[PDB]
Parts: C-alpha cells; sequence; structure tokens
C-alpha cells in the first residue's frame, strides 16, 4: 500500500 | 512535473529467477533515469544511473534498459538479499521526481513457526498493566492465525500483532501477538493460552501458562 | 570515505519549525552540492531542494516559501530548516550527495531523520524483560526478549549485547496503542546452555526523549 515510516518499507 | 508510474506494485518471485521492474514516464525523458534500492530500515542505494550505466559496488546481476518513456530494471538471478523496495527517478525535467516504488517479495518453501509464550514480568505488573507476548518465529508464508484464550474465554480486540519484514537470508517472517490486560484482570484469571494456526502445521500449536 | 550524518529524530509541534543538521566527511562542501529529500507515506520520495558548492539554493516549488538551506563550509555542516509544518510533513528526511558536483544521481545518503509532526508530548519508554523459560525453550534453543512500551514518538533503536549479538535477533515494527503511544518487542533466540554463562542485555535508545536503558534479561526464579 503506502510507505511505512517504521520499517522504511512499502506495506502490503 | 514528470509522473513516473512503476509497475507492478508488488513482485513475488523464487530465488534464481529473473525479475524486472517497469518505470513509465508521463512524457519522453531520454535515458535520464536512475534506479534505487531500499532495504528494511535503510536509506536508498543507487543501483543504476542514466538508464543503463553501472555503479561501483553494485552486483553484476543488476542491469537497466529503456529509452523515451519505457524503462526496465532487471535482476538476472534473484537472491534473498534482494528483498527490498525499488524506486526509479527521472531528471530530464526539473524538478527531479521519483516513482512510488515496487516491492520485491521472495518465495520459499513452507516453514512452520516455532511458538513461544511470555508471561508479564513482575516489573510491569508493578506499573498496573500486564502484557502477554506470543512469539511465532521464522515461518513462511506470512499468513498465520493467533487466538488468545484466558480461562477458556476467547479474547477479542485486546491484542496487537506485529510482523517483521522478510528476512534477507532465509526469507522467513516472525510475528508477535501481544495481549494487554489491566493488572486487576490479569490477577483474576489463571490459564493464559495462545493458539497458533499456520499452513506448515498439521494441527494447531498451543502454548500456555498458569499465572504463578 | 564519503559520509553524511544527520542530527537525531524528534517531535515538532504543528505550525512550528523543523531543523536538521547534516555533517559531512570524505569531501568538501566547496566542491559538492548537498540535496535534501524526504520520504512520506502519502507522497513517498520527494526532492525538496539543494545547496550548491558556491552557496546558491534551489527549492522545489511547493516548499519555496517555507524552506531554507544554509551551510558552514569550514564545519562541513549543512543546515536544513522548514517552517509551519502540518501533520503530513511527518516523514523521513535525508541529506544526499550526487556522484558529480552538478548532477542529481544520489550515490550517497544520510542515515535519515524521522520527523513527527504532532501536538503530543515526548515520552520515554518503559523496558520490561521477556524472560526465557521452559515455555520459551525447545530443541536446546531459548527465546528471550525485551518489551519496549509506551513511548512517543518513533523511533526507538534496539541492539543486543552492545552490538555483539545480531544473529537471530528480531526487532518487531512498533504498534500504535489506543493511548497514542507506541510499543514494540525485540526478541532473540540463543542456545539454552548459554543462559547460565552469557549475559543478555537489550540496549534501548529513544533519542527523542534522550532515554537510554540497558535491560538485562534472565531466566525467572
Amino acid at each position: 500500500c503506502q510507505f511505512d515510516l517504521s520499517t522504511r518499507r512499502l506495506k502490503c | 512535473d514528470i509522473l513516473l508510474t512503476q509497475s507492478p506494485v508488488i513482485l513475488s518471485v523464487s530465488p534464481g529467477e529473473r525479475v524486472s521492474f517497469s518505470c513509465r514516464a508521463s512524457q519522453s525523458i531520454g535515458t535520464n533515469i536512475h534506479w534505487y534500492q531500499q532495504r528494511t530500515n535503510g536509506s536508498p542505494r543507487l543501483l543504476i544511473k542514466y538508464a543503463s550505466e553501472s555503479i561501483s559496488g553494485i552486483p553484476s546481476r543488476f542491469s537497466g534498459s529503456g529509452s523515451g518513456t519505457d524503462f526496465t530494471l532487471s535482476i538476472n538471478s534473484v537472491e534473498s538479499e534482494d528483498i527490498a523496495d525499488y524506486y526509479c527517478q527521472q531528471n530530464n525535467n526539473w524538478p527531479t521526481t521519483f516513482g512510488a516504488g515496487t516491492k520485491l517479495e521472495l518465495k520459499r518453501t513452507v516453514a512452520a513457526p516455532s511458538v513461544f509464550i511470555f508471561p508479564p514480568s513482575d516489573e510491569q505488573l508493578k506499573s498496573g498493566t500486564a502484557s502477554v507476548v506470543c512469539l511465532l518465529n521464522n515461518f513462511y508464508p506470512r499468513e498465520a492465525k493467533v487466538q488468545w484464550k484466558v480461562d477458556n474465554a476467547l479474547q477479542s480486540g485486546n491484542s496487537q500483532e506485529s510482523v517483521t519484514e522478510q528476512d534477507s537470508k532465509d526469507s522467513t517472517y516472525s510475528l508477535s501477538s501481544t495481549l494487554t490486560l489491566s493488572k486487576a484482570d490479569y490477577e483474576k484469571h489463571k490459564v493464559y493460552a495462545c493458539e497458533v494456526t499456520h499452513q506448515g502445521l498439521s494441527s494447531p500449536v498451543t502454548k500456555s501458562f498458569n499465572r504463578g | 570515505q564519503v559520509q553524511l550524518k544527520q542530527s537525531g529524530p524528534g517531535l515538532v509541534q504543528p505550525s512550528q519549525s523543523l531543523s536538521i543538521t547534516c555533517t559531512v566527511s570524505g569531501f568538501s562542501l566547496t566542491n559538492y552540492g548537498v540535496h535534501w529529500v524526504r520520504q512520506s507515506p502519502g507522497k513517498g520520495l520527494e526532492w525538496l531542494g539543494v545547496i550548491w558548492s558556491g552557496g546558491n539554493t534551489d527549492y522545489n516549488t511547493p516548499f519555496t516559501s517555507r524552506l531554507s538551506i544554509n551551510k558552514d563550509n569550514s564545519k562541513s555542516q549543512v543546515f536544513f530548516k522548514m517552517n509551519s509544518l502540518q501533520s503530513n510533513d511527518t516523514a523521513i528526511y535525508y541529506c544526499a550527495r550526487a556522484l558529480t558536483y552538478y548532477d542529481y544521481e544520489f550515490a550517497y545518503w544520510g542515515q535519515g531523520t524521522l520527523v513527527t509532526v504532532s501536538a503530543a508530548s515526548t515520552k520515554g519508554p518503559s523496558v520490561f524483560p521477556l524472560a526465557p523459560s521452559s515455555k520459551s525453550t525447545s530443541g536446546g534453543t531459548a527465546a528471550l526478549g525485551c518489551l519496549v512500551k509506551d513511548y512517543f514518538p518513533e523511533p526507538v533503536t534496539v541492539s543486543w549485547n552492545s552490538g555483539a549479538l545480531t544473529s537471530g535477533v528480531h526487532t518487531f515494527p512498533a504498534v500504535l496503542q489506543s493511548s497514542g503511544l507506541y510499543s514494540l518487542s525485540s526478541v532473540v533466540t540463543v542456545p539454552s546452555s548459554s543462559l547460565g554463562t552469557q549475559t543478555y542485555i537489550c540496549n534501548v535508545n529513544h533519542k527523542p526523549s534522550n532515554t537510554k536503558v540497558d535491560k538485562r534479561v534472565e531466566p525467572k526464579s
């Protein structure tokens, strides 16, 4: 989905 | 501004396979495109400059091609360490802009999780709260079910799950499920159990403890 | 070697300003421009602006009114500042250097600085042991960990045995609780026979609140 600030990775 | 459209959004491939990423631009940009890799918790890493030109230190398995509006980043033989997001960047037109990215997922054989449960510590209980943690370690695929029971009462809405990104070496996931209760509730009950369901298990795995 | 190192993450109140320092080494600011890029959930990678070798600045169009970049060549520092932030300015901010002095292919990046724009207060975490037992031991392998609970904002860094223990470590992404505080756990699997010989300490650093805790984790009595 969107970019995750916690993991620096794209979700889903 | 130039819009860069990356497709597909998610790629899923087996090790050793070839994989390619598309970046399409809203208008022609020559070969003025650069590619980046971003691993978990990392800063972007320059892979290719100007569509096809190699970068010092980048493995030979990475390559790029394309002209005009249609660009391709390729990995001729994917390794587990390639688990990452991939971004394109154009700079034929000010301001430089980036694509929204393509996520690279890896396949592997089914691996059942090893399940561990942790009672709340006495230290936390002092603070007035009790967290119970269930750990599912090193499994594939990502899908799993965790069901909490306290004295045979199904718990619902009072737990949270977190899943790590895919491991860069063995391509597995680990998962935590944390059941949170007030100390008062925690003390009013005896049997605490998480039951794990996963494709790699022939039957559900229950880990439990009795308070004290 | 070429390195860009950024100041630490933190909380910025809505309408207030954002300041970040990039200290560089392995090159001179008089010979290279330094760019600033941010990464957000909504917009992803977004180029913000640049300060050139000679001191000139370019700012991306939407930021031209609330962005300023300055630098100290002698101190090898670049200063990023952005005004009147809203919640969607929450992002990872990076400084970057291109391959050549004039170009935009970013071969070198700062480690990033997570900036959270929120009206809330900063709060250090409590750290609790996730103790190894027979209920976390199978086939000679014991799992153990640390519960890092009730902090704001992100991020928290966790290592084990001061960096010496990395194999089998899993630090889970933090979850947001209903309180608006984050919580995470970090676990590691070790040989159970090592439990009576080796010490296990999770090193927790919550930079936004200047909170550092070394938590020893032992089998319970």
